């Protein structure tokens, strides 16, 4: 008859709430806590010394669809999941005669819904400590009068099953609200909230994280996960080179549920998954992986993806799923589970690297110089160290350390029609004259596939305006801190677009690079003139260099640039000069020695800025193979010259590969457009078949106008 | 020719990155970089395999390989008697295939041989912060008077109302931080020469001192800035004192001084003044006072490194620290745990001792965070230190050491730190001023003394440096 149930069993068991009670004896059960927060209330303890049946039943009791059962249970106390002995919620309808689950276990493959969770079954080995579990009544199909059983089974004596205890029971009408599944709602009058959770209905709390990132470590405490259910951390088939997993082998619950998180905003969820760990093909009779969401603290649950066992899941895959507009909440939490009607499993997975976040609002910039390492704007950093290097302003991100991964991926951003990058970038600072490139590249599929930023664009090509390689960051050219500054081609425009520096494998641990002063953004005005960096939407110029926008020019630049390659070259002259170096085996090309190009690595004659308001010509000596011919088009030299600072460059000339056989002297009238008060030239030689071979060489070099003559 | 900072320096006069200081590569060309590398034994009862690469023991002898090499599957590696009874097995028991293992479960896992008891787990200083309470088979922890039990955290907090702030000297400006706030002041503006401090927060005043004019000063905090609101308590008889200690129950300030190699004491106005110690002190740097139970403590870095420990009237002097310690200058109490920690500049580690001198503790012991440390607090679960090669102050977790934030940088002299927070400074009786004659029947200075049994002396005086105690041992007599 009776509206409700209650029973804290910390004053004695109570005659009227239950029939009777077979193997539990009122006492303490997983008392301890490493934190030094003890249970010590009283509760129905099913031991396992107690012979014959292991159960508890209640009272008939009148029921309809707002009745909710609420209690904390404990089977076990460890982290040993195991399906032997679970503990099952039944109910009786017919004078207790014979018992059903109250729970079916929905999930697509019964009284179901829509909705896929498991049955009223309590593992042993899920949590540690006490668990809190409810069950609602509104969807049930429940109405009028029945008994619930919370049973473990008949057992022989010298049978030791698994221990299992219960605390705090109610069955009663729901809460306002439902207490928002943060509170033990008593009398359905009243919610007793859970810490952190204050108001009558424990709706006042602090604001939940934003993002969320394990990719799982030895400090493995952190209230990141709810519940590690059934999984451990492992180094076993790994699907980072050596990183560390988690991994689910055992039997009994398999869930991951990660605490409330703020996704209001969120963009996206992504891990690495391997469904079938081994060698052959795991078999077709495996319960899939399932991904869900709660809006609601735990109290009901959508899905996000089903993940199904295959002959071509064997192997680490990379998932990466768009937040659907019904999960953007300021509590939403996310659980993985893998079914089982009875407890067993037969394919074992795993699991690493999981990143949810991401900023959905249409957010156009990323700035770093990299005080902090804040890891919602750098997702993911292997084998990458804050720290200073090189003489660094400040810290840098540095890949130093002896690893087997080093990439740098960035958050999503926003990419427009002025949207460009600026990075500090530096290689090896003269510790080793290896040849070496780093992988620059982006990604507007959330890094499901990552594309080259630049690409080889020769003159060869018709249809390429700029020239330029597709390996920019090279060690030779960037041994020292040097910037570079591309606007953003079309190909990368979005609203979500993330990039990523990558160190293909193999390399050498002393092949090492560092990256500071990172700007992506559509802010400033001209890309500062190529004469200064965006910080915070305003350009901070560079030595000698003035103005709004890093265009007045402070001290009078050089009207004439002439060398004859006696002396090494001086930086009076000469921004950069790779690859090449002086010597007279060219013969004589002008006089004496000349500058010969000759080298393994990268072949670049960058000149100063000059003013060349009131210059004339270009001149130089060129003389191609004089210890091997080039072959190619592609293999002849370019004269460029730049009025942005090296940003964007003009064709001047191409020296064609098939002349300058012998010594021959150019002499070329500059171009109005060329004639401003800040250019630089450079000679490059876009492809060549290595060290000592395809050579050029330059000698007499002389931009300037006519003299006065007395 | 010597290496920058960050670099390693090989026997052949090569620089490499201290990032490849032992990780088994030779990058010195000579195997200098790969010498006395300390080798690797791993967690509570994780398996070592023959090259000290960690694995759980479960993974051990399965038939895959965990570690690099390999080795944890070859033969030199491994090996229901169970349930009936028991066995012999007092609480969790499973049968191994070459003999059966017994183990207990959490709270109680000291066993004999194979029969299990509880653990007593107060008998660790860290278990909880503050007060611990042992039970059969767990345990669980209260807060002392003024702290309440955050029900979230695991962690006793203080009663709610003014917040804990940060003073530190910069050498040349001393400056306060809040702590629920971020809330950074500079509270005294234009010091020449200042590497001491103590504060006194009942009366809201700073204690400070300078090594070049020489002088010990005081003001309140609110009129610190204000150079006539600073008043000198000290202006001779000084020479270098590194060390400052202010005794807030009994109105006493203690300081070091590493030029006179001396030890004192002085009246809060700077009006009497004593000598407590001048032997046996080289290098004497940090002082922190006991006034609860009437001692002192302090630092030396001298060629023998000392911590000791003597009564707040300077008797009962003894050594409480003389291993594993270089270069100890930082050293702060907690008063009520009766815990006692030191940071060592050279072995660059942050360690703990029992008030009498046992349950050492080695807490942090990084090269990277503790380059070149200095000042050390502490407060509620957290400790915080000073480094000068760093330039900043960082933040731990003091039970574990763990968890190393970075609580301010960009700091060029950092130098000595303390906890401005009423709940540091514990009110207590005052014995030399609840006696029968006034100021204890002393003609000159009442100290407080050890309190080393339940009735010892609670006090005695002391006179002038050019003068002696007379046999009333209450008068001073001249010379
Ligand atoms: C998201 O981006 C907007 C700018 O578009 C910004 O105002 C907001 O604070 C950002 N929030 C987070 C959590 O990044
Ligand atoms: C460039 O040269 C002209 C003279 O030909 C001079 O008037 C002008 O100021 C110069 N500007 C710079 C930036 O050197
Ligand atoms: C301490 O040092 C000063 C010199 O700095 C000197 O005048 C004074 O007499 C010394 N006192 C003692 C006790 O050594
Ligand atoms: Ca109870
Ligand atoms: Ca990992
Ligand atoms: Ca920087
Ligand atoms: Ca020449
Ligand atoms: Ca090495
Ligand atoms: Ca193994
Ligand atoms: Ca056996
Ligand atoms: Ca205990």
């Amino acid at each position: 008859n009776p509206v409700l149930l209650l029973d804290t069993f910390d004053f004695g068991p109570r005659e009227d709430n239950w029939f009777f009670y077979p193997g539990g004896n009122i006492g303490l059960y997983c008392p301890y806590s490493s934190k030094g927060a003890p249970e010590e209330d009283s509760a129905m303890v099913f031991v396992s010394n107690e012979v014959g049946e292991h159960s508890i039943t209640t009272r008939d009791l009148s029921v309809n669809e707002n009745t909710i059962i609420q209690f904390e249970i404990n089977v076990g106390c460890s982290t040993d999941s195991s399906s032997a002995d679970p503990v099952r919620l039944e109910f009786s309808r017919d004078f207790g005669a014979t018992w059903h689950l109250l729970l079916p276990l929905c999930y697509h493959s019964s009284l179901c819904s829509t909705e896929h969770h498991p049955s009223s079954t309590y593992y042993a080995g899920t949590t540690q400590g006490w668990r809190r579990e409810v069950v609602h009544f509104g969807k049930l199909h429940l109405a009028g009068s029945v008994r619930f059983r919370w049973y473990q089974g008949f057992y022989p004596a010298g049978s030791q099953p698994v221990t299992w205890a219960i605390d705090n029971v109610y069955i009663g009408p729901q809460c306002e609200e439902m207490c928002y599944g943060h509170g033990s709602c008593i009398n359905g009058t009243k919610c007793i909230c859970d810490p952190g959770y204050s108001g009558p209905t424990c709706k006042i709390s602090t604001k939940n994280p934003d993002f969320l990132k394990d990719d799982f470590e030895g400090q493995l405490e952190s209230d990141r996960f709810l519940l590690m259910s059934g999984g451990k951390p492992s180094r076993k088939c790994g699907i980072l080179s050596s990183g560390n997993n988690l991994f689910f082998n055992e039997d009994g619950l398999r869930m991951l549920v990660t605490r409330d998180l703020d996704l209001s905003h969120a963009r996206f969820v992504q891990f690495f998954m391997r469904l079938g760990c081994g060698k052959g093909v795991p078999d077709p009779r495996s319960q899939p992986v399932l991904l869900q969401y709660s809006l609601n603290g735990g109290l009901s649950w959508s899905l996000l993806q089903e993940f199904l066992f295959s002959n071509s899941s064997n192997v680490g895959r990379y998932i990466a799923l768009e937040m659907p507009l019904k999960a953007r909440s300021g509590s939403t939490r996310l659980r993985w589970w893998q079914p089982s009607e009875n407890g067993h499993f037969y394919s074992p997975w795993v699991i690493d690297q999981i990143l949810i976040g991401g900023n959905i609002s249409g957010n156009t910039v990323l700035e770093d110089d990299f005080s902090t390492l804040d890891s919602r704007k750098w997702l993911l950093h292997p084998g990458g160290t804050k720290m200073p290097v090189c003489g660094s302003t400040g810290d840098a991100l540095v890949f130093i350390e002896k690893a087997s991964t080093r990439y740098v991926v960035t958050t999503d951003i926003a990419v427009n029609e002025d949207s460009f990058l600026q990075i500090d970038f530096a290689a090896s600072c003269s510790v080793t004259d290896s040849c070496y490139a780093i992988e620059l590249e982006y990604s507007v599929d959330l890094g499901l596939s990552w594309h080259p930023l630049v690409r080889d664009c020769l003159p060869t090509n018709v249809e390429c305006s700029r020239y330029h390689l597709q390996r920019i960051l090279v060690s030779d050219t960037f041994n020292k801190w040097t910037r570079i500054t591309l606007p953003l081609p079309s190909y990368t425009r979005s609203q979500a677009t993330r990039f990523r520096w990558h160190q293909p494998a193999p390399f050498d641990k002393q092949q090492t690079w560092a990256i500071d002063n990172v700007y992506i953004g559509d802010g400033c005005l001209d890309m500062c003139s190529g004469h200064g960096r965006c910080v915070q939407g305003s350009c901070v110029c560079d030595e000698q260099w003035g103005g709004l926008y890093c265009d007045e020019p402070e001290t009078s630049l050089p009207t004439q640039l002439k060398d004859n390659f006696n002396r090494a070259p001086s930086n009076q002259n000469w921004l950069t000069v790779s690859g090449g170096k002086l010597s007279t085996v060219c013969g004589a090309v002008a006089s004496g020695l000349a500058l010969h190009f000759s080298g393994g690595c990268s072949r670049l004659l960058v000149t100063v800025d000059l003013n060349l308001t009131n210059a004339e010509f270009i001149q130089f000596y060129f003389m191609y193979g004089c210890l091997i011919t080039p072959s190619n088009r592609n293999q002849g030299v370019l004269l460029e010259y730049s009025v942005n600072g090296g940003i964007t460059w003009n064709l001047l000339m191409e020296i064609f590969y098939d002349q300058y056989s012998k010594p021959g002297f150019v002499n070329i009238l500059l171009p109005p457009d060329a004639k401003e008060i800040a250019t630089r030239f450079r000679w490059w030689q876009p492809r060549h078949d290595g060290l000592d071979q395809n050579d050029w060489a330059i000698d007499n070099v002389l931009i300037s106008r006519l003299e006065n003559l007395y | 020719k010597e290496c920058e900072k960050d670099q390693f320096q090989c026997r052949n006069e090569r620089c490499i990155p201290s990032v490849w200081r032992c990780d088994e590569d030779d990058d010195c060309l000579d195997h200098s970089d790969e010498d006395d590398c300390p080798k690797k034994t791993c967690a509570d009862s994780d398996f070592t395999c023959d090259n000290g690469h960690c694995i759980h023991e479960r993974w051990k002898c399965d038939g895959e390989e965990e570690c690099p090499d390999g080795s944890d599957e070859s033969e030199a590696t491994c090996t229901n008697e169970c349930l009936h009874n028991n066995g012999g097995c007092s609480h969790i028991c499973t049968d191994l295939k070459i003999g059966f293992e017994c183990t207990c479960p959490a709270g109680f896992q000291l066993l004999d041989q194979k029969t299990c008891g509880d653990i007593d787990e107060c008998k660790d200083p860290d278990a909880c912060s503050q007060i611990c309470v042992n039970y059969k088979g767990y345990f669980k922890c209260e807060c002392y008077p003024g702290y309440e039990m955050d029900l979230l955290t695991k962690n006793c907090k203080a009663a709610a109302g003014k917040s804990p702030s940060l003073i530190f000297t910069n050498r040349h400006e001393v400056r306060r931080i809040d702590l629920v706030k971020r809330n950074y002041s500079r509270l005294i503006p234009m010091l020449k020469n200042v590497v001491a401090l103590d504060v006194e927060v009942a009366t809201n005043r700073i204690y400070w001192c300078d090594l070049s004019y020489r002088k010990i000063y005081s003001a309140y905090m609110d009129k610190a800035s204000d150079p006539k609101e600073q008043e000198v308590l000290i202006d001779e008889q000084l020479h270098s004192p590194e060390g400052l200690a202010v005794d807030w129950v009994h109105k006493h300030i203690y300081w070091t001084d590493s030029g006179n190699k001396t030890i004192s004491v002085a009246t809060v106005d700077g009006g009497r003044r004593r000598t407590l110690f001048s032997r046996n002190l080289s290098e004497p740097r940090a002082i922190a006072v006991d006034p609860l139970r009437g001692f002192m403590y302090w630092s030396d870095w001298g060629d023998q490194a000392k911590i000791e420990k003597s009564g707040l009237n300077g008797v009962d002097r003894q050594t409480l620290v003389s291993d594993n310690i270089e270069w100890p200058n930082g050293i702060t109490l907690d008063l009520l745990s009766q815990r006692l920690y030191w940071v060592d500049s050279k072995l660059h580690q942050l360690s703990s001792i029992d008030f009498s001198g046992g349950n050492r503790k080695t807490l942090i012991s990084s090269t990277d965070f503790l380059s070149h440390p200095f000042g050390i607090a502490v407060f509620e679960d957290k400790v915080f230190w000073t480094d000068l090669e760093n330039e900043a102050i960082f933040s731990a977790n003091r039970l574990n050491g763990l968890e190393i934030s970075i609580l301010a940088e960009n700091l060029n002299n950092p130098h000595d730190i303390v906890i401005f927070h009423e709940l540091k400074q514990p009110r207590a009786p005052d014995a030399c001023e609840l006696s029968v004659q006034p100021n204890g029947g002393c003609e000159y200075l009442c100290l407080p003394a050890p309190q080393i049994s339940s009735h010892s002396p609670k006090y005695t005086c002391a006179c002038p440096d050019t003068m002696w105690l007379g046999p009333d041992m209450k008068r001073c007599y001249r010379a």
